[PDB]
This record gives structure tokens, sequence and C-alpha cells, in this order.
RNA sequence: UUGGGCCCGGCUCUUGUCUAUGUUCCUUGGAACAGGACGUCACAGAGGGUGAGAAUCCCGUGCGAUGAGAUGACCCGGGUCU
RNA sequence: GCGAGAGACCGAUAGCGAACAAGUACAGUGAUGGAAAGAUGAAAAGAACUUUGAAAAGAGAGUGAAAAAGUACGUGAAAUUG
RNA sequence: UGCUGUAAAGCUGGGUCGAACGGCCUCUAGUGCAGAUCUUGGUGGUAGUAGCAAAUAUUCAAAUGAGAACUUUGAAGACUGAAGUGGGGAAAGGUUCCAUGUCAACAGCAGUUGGACAUGGGUUAGUCGAUCCUAAGAGAUGGGGAAGCUCCGUUUCAACGUGC
RNA sequence: AAACUUUCAACAACGGAUCUCUUGGUUCUCGCAUCGAUGAAGAACGCAGCGAAAUGCGAUACGUAAUAUGAAUUGCAGAUAUUCGUGAAUCAUCGAAUCUUUGAACGCACAUUGCGCCCUCUGGUAUUCCGGAGGGCAUGCCUGUUUGAGCGUCGUUU
């Protein structure tokens, strides 16, 4: 797979206490792209586990 | 556009934007030999440029525009 | 499709600007016209008519140029060649096989020979 | 503003211009894909930001 | 992290090791273009060798006195004794070594 | 008053159209763009930022010229005109 | 031991043109490019298109043949003049 | 970058962010951030006409191999619902 | 519809559907989900529920229309009460302006109405502004720093007139 | 007993999974070396018979010339368009051109479509004013040309 695919995000965790899960999520606003997760195997768009 | 025409003696035409006041006055001259009393431009609301020509009384507007052939 | 290029090849410079002429006012006729049919697609023919006739212009007057420039050590910028600024940057031919008398006594004097083995 | 310079009156005709529905010939055309303008514009609603 | 009886190893990949790892897919690709070459080198100037004459030479060290292998050129001296110019030696396929 | 009453005072441009990138990053009072870095000789570009390197660089705008140049190496730089076959 | 300039080739690169054999019969089906029968070509049974799995319908594929343009002090083989 | 050939690769939540008018729409003063979104049918043959209705529509009819394919289009699971 | 297996599962009848797919011997892996306030999409109960209650206030008739609490006109009753719910402008918006048509969506009821939707039309300057001046300030040049991106400086250690 | 609630099946919904595709992606290999002051990359604004976008192009504006090829284009329309041919369509090819306003961006300036100056031609009773057309005027540095400056300095004359 692509060296960089699922890391072009600037995604950062929201943290605890918004209560949600601490899976780092898209910045900005006025995308439906905006606060979903990413960079996890688990998430949409993410880079898959132990990249080939 | 064609009460101008009737009422005022003036021509209305669509113009360059680049185009100034003498160069619309010497091209009506040299295009429709006819003697411009003032030109009045105008930029309109879709980018192109309107000019108002108000003929002298040696010409019939109206007479021109049927020359030209829109009236 | 309008007038024929090798026709207007064998024109002069006062024909072409008479039926560019022409060919403007026949335009600004049918730019009238379009007030009212509104669909008029003679306006493409005559708009390529004078393109036409503006190319063949063009055209005309740059092999004057170029008739006038010939051999001349110093000419137009667009009339000189085009390739890329790195290739118009490099050494002419004469400029790269320029060579110090050293070096063509020695090329002269030694000079790669053609050779076989078991004879 | 009724001032305005000449430079944001003419991103103001072409906003304009680009703000109509599509022709409806265009529908025809063989393997058209185009169904509608999908890039219009409400000045109430998203700003040009000009 | 110290564990069992094993053996204590040195992998030194402390460092950004994955942006520099060269895998050579192109062995076969390579080989085939370099055997390409050979043969067009060969082509332009046959029927003349491709290979100049080269000296045979002691290796040193006392690990490789044994041993003998392919020097770089014939000594001045050398050519000197089968009376032959460098600069004409050069020229027909001999190569020559004015350092040893 | 620091949210809703505070952004009712919005009505004063920081920024306005850039001449060389045309993209409202035009800083009025430092008449410098934020986005080009207009009217640096350079263009503004960081190493830390690929994504806004791909937003602008060569193949986002016409290549009016570049278009042709693989074209005219393939043919070695031609000067002339064709020749019509007998 | 030996200088230089042009003309045609060869090599290199690009490009044009040209090429074998079923659309025979029955059944199903909207369509045969499916099944069955009889075949053909094959230095071509790669790939694609065509109303369903098509070597044989079409483009190509394979095999070569033959034109055009270029390019190269610093590739050679011939000429030719100094 | 330009031009090619491939694969025990992925198969539309995958594979590049982007198979689509994608670095698009949109957000932000700004640096920047940045999606969703493929599939009727071989062919629109995209339903003439009659009828009820203000209309949208419905009911007949018609095309199609199929309308248990009608563009709110292949198949059409589950949650949930009549 | 059943059969087989302790099981993971395999096979099969009927319906739907429309273009590929399987058994066996091996190879290989991005190979098995109920959970991770998991991810993306979708959907419920809640629930026809909370609610749709600031800014005094509406009513009769006619017209239009398939349809009128909400549109138009008339009649009335009211209010803002000149520091206005009046008449203009600056910033900001950008066609919202005007006419015609028009109701799928939007106007948290409605809609024949609309800043919505569709089609057109519309902004006329020697005298109004910009343009010019300088303000706080910004900033080239000559120079001097700085590896450099550039920093300082504004007539400064300058042979400074595209002079009249 | 209805209704209601719950479960199941059929049909119908909601929704868009599954299956099957694929002019895309990804990775590997092979070959090649070509941006720009002769104005690039990029930006803005325009251009079609009827177009908003994408694509293409620049007032010669979904293109002009040329070469090749050889009858189309197509959603509709239409030739003062074409067919045993200087001939339809063609980013097929491409060697000639056009190439707005800009941009390293170059007369000065630019949050302005602001303001000059020089040359030639031209209109207005004009070397001087007003208008128009065309061509020019950036900086550092190099070679050269010309004109100079300095008791820096050589020769000669009171
Ligand atoms: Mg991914
Ligand atoms: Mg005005
Ligand atoms: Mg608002
Ligand atoms: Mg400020
Ligand atoms: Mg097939
Ligand atoms: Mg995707
Ligand atoms: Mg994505
Ligand atoms: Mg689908
Ligand atoms: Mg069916
Ligand atoms: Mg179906
Ligand atoms: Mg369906
Ligand atoms: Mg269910
Ligand atoms: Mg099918
Ligand atoms: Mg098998
Ligand atoms: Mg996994
Ligand atoms: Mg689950
Ligand atoms: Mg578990
Ligand atoms: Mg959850
Ligand atoms: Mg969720
Ligand atoms: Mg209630
Ligand atoms: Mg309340
Ligand atoms: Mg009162
Ligand atoms: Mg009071
Ligand atoms: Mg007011
Ligand atoms: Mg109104
Ligand atoms: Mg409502
Ligand atoms: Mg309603
Ligand atoms: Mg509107
Ligand atoms: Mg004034
Ligand atoms: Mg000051
Ligand atoms: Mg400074
Ligand atoms: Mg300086
Ligand atoms: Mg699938
Ligand atoms: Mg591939
Ligand atoms: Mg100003
Ligand atoms: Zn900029």
């Amino acid at each position: 797979v692509a060296e960089n695919a699922g890391h072009q995000t600037s995604a950062e965790s929201w943290g605890t206490g918004r209560a949600v899960a601490r899976i780092p999520r898209v910045g900005g606003g006025g995308t439906h792209r905006s606060g979903q997760a990413a960079f996890g195997n688990m998430c949409r768009g993410g880079r898959m586990f132990a990249p080939t | 556009a064609m009460k101008k025409v009737e009422d005022g003696n003036t021509l209305v035409f669509q113009v360059d934007i680049k185009s100034n006041k003498h160069q619309i006055k010497s091209a009506v001259k040299e295009l429709y030999d006819v003697d411009a009393l003032y030109v009045n431009t105008l930029i309109r609301p879709n980018g192109t440029k309107k000019a108002y020509i108000r003929l002298t009384s040696d010409y019939d507007a109206l007479d021109i525009a049927n020359r030209i052939g829109y009236i | 499709a309008g007038v024929k290029t090798f026709e207007l090849r064998t024109k002069s410079k006062e024909q072409l600007e008479s039926q560019l002429v022409e060919l403007k006012q026949e335009l600004a006729t049918l730019k009238v016209q379009k007030l009212q049919r509104p669909s008029l697609p003679r306006i493409h023919t005559v708009r390529k008519n004078i393109a036409r006739v503006l190319t063949v212009i063009n055209l005309n007057q740059r092999e004057n140029v170029r008739a006038f420039y010939a051999g001349k050590k110093y000419i137009p910028k667009d009339l000189r060649a085009k390739k890329t600024r790195a290739l118009r940057r490099k050494l002419t031919k004469f400029e790269a096989s320029q060579e110090t008398e050293k070096a063509r006594k020695q090329r002269i004097a030694f000079p790669q020979r053609k050779f076989a083995i078991k004879a | 503003p009724s001032q305005k310079s000449f430079r944001t009156k003419q991103k103001l005709a072409k906003a304009q211009k680009q703000n109509r529905p599509l022709p409806q010939w265009i529908r025809l055309r063989t393997d058209n894909k185009i169904r509608y303008n999908a890039k219009r514009r409400h000045w109430r609603r998203t700003k040009l930001g000009i | 992290a110290i564990s069992k009886n094993l053996p204590l190893l040195n992998n030194h990949f402390r460092k950004h090791w994955q942006e520099r790892v060269r895998v050579h897919f192109d062995q076969a690709g390579k080989k085939a273009s370099r055997r390409q070459s050979r043969l067009r080198k060969a082509a332009k100037i046959a029927p003349r060798p491709i290979d100049a004459l080269r000296p045979v030479v002691r290796a040193p060290t006392v690990k490789y006195n044994r041993k003998v292998r392919a020097g770089r050129g014939f000594t001045l001296a050398e050519l000197k004794a089968v009376g032959i110019a460098p600069k004409y030696a050069r020229t027909i396929g001999i190569s020559v070594d004015h350092r040893r | 008053g620091k949210g809703t009453p505070s952004l009712g005072k919005r009505h004063n441009k920081s920024h306005t159209l850039c001449n060389r990138c045309g993209r409202r990053s035009f800083h009025v009072q430092k008449k410098t763009c934020s986005s080009c870095g207009y009217p640096a000789a350079k263009m503004r570009s960081h190493n830390w930022a690929l994504k806004a390197k791909r937003r602008r660089t060569t193949g986002t705008g016409r290549m009016a010229y570049l278009k042709h140049v693989t074209r005219r190496f393939k043919n070695g730089f031609q000067t002339g005109v064709a020749k019509a076959q007998t």
C-alpha cells in the first residue's frame, strides 16, 4: 500500500470529557469529514494494521 | 433602449470594456457616419460596457437605427 | 467553410486588408441580425474567415522580415530559434569542438588503432 | 457597498454569470451524466468571500 | 527486556531505518541491461577486443602473498623492455600504469 | 459578551484578494500574502505542508507552455515546416 | 606514424502502409458469443469490441516486407575534392 | 518529469483524499482544513392514447426477455415499519 | 423443505434473481467480531411527546383562486409617535432591486403571497466620490549587517536633475 | 371477546448490505532527459449558433496555419459547407502563428483597471494643448563604444 495512506490528515484526539472515544478526529468545520475519526485501523479512511 | 432611440435621439450600444468615450465617438463616426453630441458610458452587472450615444440634431437616431437594421 | 488559405496566399497586403474590412462589416451585420434570429450559425464561418485572413497577413509579413534579416548576425529574438533556455545557453558546435594545439598534436600522433587478436 | 472597486465588481459579474441553471439540451447528449448544475449559490446562504 | 539464556544481540535499528531500505528488485533487469550494454559495446568496435590487456601482479599483505591476480597496467619499464611507448600502447589495447 | 455580541463587530477585512494568487490572503496592513508570500520574489512554500504544495503546483493550472515541451523534444526541437508528400 | 570538407549507405531513434482461417447446419434464447455436428488457420489459441464464455465476425496478435523523416567533431563502409 | 510493460495487490466504508464537473463542494480573517458521491436496459424502446383529479399523481393501456428493471432504476440483507 | 456433523459448518426442496462459480491435492494471507464512551452509514423507543406563549390587535365585506385566519382592494379598529416601526447613508452583502410567471423544496401553521423558484429588464457625471495631498505610519535606493531567508536605515560617510 | 402488546410467516415499506463487475488506485520493472527575461509554473477575466461546470482556447479566443488522413458532426439547428476531392471531421500529427490582464514580472504605482516621459504617424485652426494608433523607458553584473571627473599622475609653455 502507499506509504502515507491513511496518514494525510492533521487529526488530533479530542481527549476525554466530550463523551466520545479517544480516537484522533479531523479538525476544522464546514465539511462532513470534520470531527470524523482518523489514523486507526478500525477507522474508515485510516491506514490498515501493519501496512504491507 | 429603444425608448431612448425614439424619445431622446440616443443610440444604445454594447462597447468593449477597454474603450473610452473618445474612442467610442470616433468609432461611431467611422462606422455609421454620425456625429455624437455625447457618449455616456456604463459597466453593467454582467460585466459588459453599455454606451448611450446622443447624436447631434443633424442626425435622426431612428433613421440610423433602421439603417443598421435593428428597428 | 469560408475562404481558402491558398487563394489568400496569392493576394497582396491591400487586397487582404480590404477583405478583412469586408469580413468585419459582415460580422457586424450578422451580430445585428442575431438580435432577432437569434440562432445564427454563419457567425462561426465569418469568425474563422477573419482568423484566416489575419493569420495569412501575419505570416506574409513574417517571411518579409525573415528575408530582410537573412544572413545577418543579429536578428529579432522572435525570429531566432526557440528551443529551450538551456539549449540556447549551450556551446555551439564550433565552440565545443575548439581544441588546443597540444591536444590536436597528441590526437593526430596517437589515434585509436584498429586491430584484432589471434593471428 | 455602492462604492466598490472594479476588481470587486468584475468578480461579482462572474459570480452572477456562474449562478445559472443547467441548459436543458445538455441532458439529451449521449453519455451525459450531468443532471443539474451542482455549483449553485444563494446570496444569503453561501458568501463569496471576496 | 533481557530474558532467558539467549545471545545478546546488536540490532542497529534505532534510527529511521525504513527510509533507507534498498531492495534489489531490479537484479534481473540490471543483469539483462548490463548484458545489452556489453553486446552493444562489443559490436560497435568489433573485431577489436573490448578488454585491454592487463598485467599480472602479486597481491599485497602477508595473507595474499601467495595469490597472483590481474593488475591495473603494465609498468613503463615493462613496456620499455618490449619496445612499446605508453602513448602508443594505450591505442593498441594495452593498459599502462605509471604508478607501479 | 465575547461570543455572540462580539461576533457582531466583524466588518473590517484583514485580508483582500492577492494579485499573484487571487486567494484573499493579502494582508492589507502587512501588504503581504499569507498564501503565496507576495510581493516576495519567491513563492511561499514549506516542506511541512505537502498538501499545500499539492494544491498549487505544476499541473494544477493550464501549463500553457510546458504542455508542449515533451512533444517538441520528441521531434528534436524542429525548425521549419512540414513538407508535402509528392 | 599522419590533415580537412561534402555524397551515398549501414547502425540508432521516431513514424506511415501492407497480411491466415466459418459467421456452415440443429437446439435454447430477446440477442449465440452457449450446447451439439462438420470443419479451417496457426511463427497468429495475447488482449479488446460486438445484444451471454468468440483463435476462426471486427480491431488487433504472429511473421515479416517496404516508404518517410530525423540524428551522431567526438560510430564505420565506401566514394569524391583539396 | 516523460514514455512503456507488468503483478499470488485493492475492488467503491477497499484502493490515492479524489474510479464521478476532486484538491471539487464547503469551513476558516488567515496559515490551512477538506468530504460525500460508480451500476435501468442489448437498445430509451424513458410509457403514445383513454379516464379520475386543481395539480402531483392514480387507474387502464403501451415498450420491453423482464416494469418482481420506470431514471426515488441491477440484485435489494438487517435494524425499523404497515 | 429437510438431511448430515458433538461442533465450527456442509448439503438440499421452494421462492427471488441474472453471469459467473465450485469439489478435491497443495500454496498464500490485509482470513472469522457482541462488546473497544470502537469507525462510517442507517434505524428505533422516547413521540404525534416537549413544544411552536416577549415586542397592545385585530374585524367585516368584495376580488382572485381548486382551495383564503395569513394574497389583493375597500371599510374600520389600533400602534410606532420625529432620540420613529419615518426619510437617507458609512462598513458589510452582491442582484436580494423591477416586471412577468410561478409553488416541488424553503418561509419550524398556511400560502394564490415572498428577500424562495424561473425568465427577462435595470445602475448614464467635466461639477457627487475615487483619483491628488500629507497624518500616525509603511517602504524602495546608496550603503552597512547577516550562511542565508533577509535585517537596519529614509537622505542616512552617495559624483543622486529621465532639471527648468 | 375486541382493541392493545409480543412472536412468526407472506406480501409491501424503510434502508442500501450482499453478489457480480471496473476507462480508478497501488506496487514492481524497463526506457528516456525536455521549464523560464525568445517571459515559466501559477493567477484573474473572458471566448461556442443555442453552455452553467469539467476540458480546450485568448479579442485570430471549445480555436488560425501547416502535414497526414479521407466522409463525417450529431442534443437540436445551419450554410453565401463538403464527396472519383486543394476535401467533412480530427488536441491524428504539428515544425508556422495568435497568445487579454497578470505573475520571477521590468516606466512609476497598485485595497486604484491611478500617473508619467521619449520616438514615429494621425485628428482637432498646434514643436508646446486635447484625442487616437504603433514602438519604447526595471535592476545587478560582463565585454566593448562614447562622453566625462580627480594637482592620482606623465610630457611641454610662461
Ligand atoms: Mg485507506
Ligand atoms: Mg460613469
Ligand atoms: Mg448571515
Ligand atoms: Mg487590522
Ligand atoms: Mg463478451
Ligand atoms: Mg474511497
Ligand atoms: Mg475518502
Ligand atoms: Mg446501485
Ligand atoms: Mg428479471
Ligand atoms: Mg431487475
Ligand atoms: Mg431495485
Ligand atoms: Mg425485517
Ligand atoms: Mg447481465
Ligand atoms: Mg479450481
Ligand atoms: Mg484484519
Ligand atoms: Mg457489530
Ligand atoms: Mg468479545
Ligand atoms: Mg457504540
Ligand atoms: Mg453512530
Ligand atoms: Mg402539546
Ligand atoms: Mg416557551
Ligand atoms: Mg400612540
Ligand atoms: Mg420620545
Ligand atoms: Mg436607515
Ligand atoms: Mg421584490
Ligand atoms: Mg411552513
Ligand atoms: Mg405547504
Ligand atoms: Mg433568486
Ligand atoms: Mg468634487
Ligand atoms: Mg513620517
Ligand atoms: Mg526597509
Ligand atoms: Mg541595497
Ligand atoms: Mg461489492
Ligand atoms: Mg495496474
Ligand atoms: Mg489609494
Ligand atoms: Zn498570494
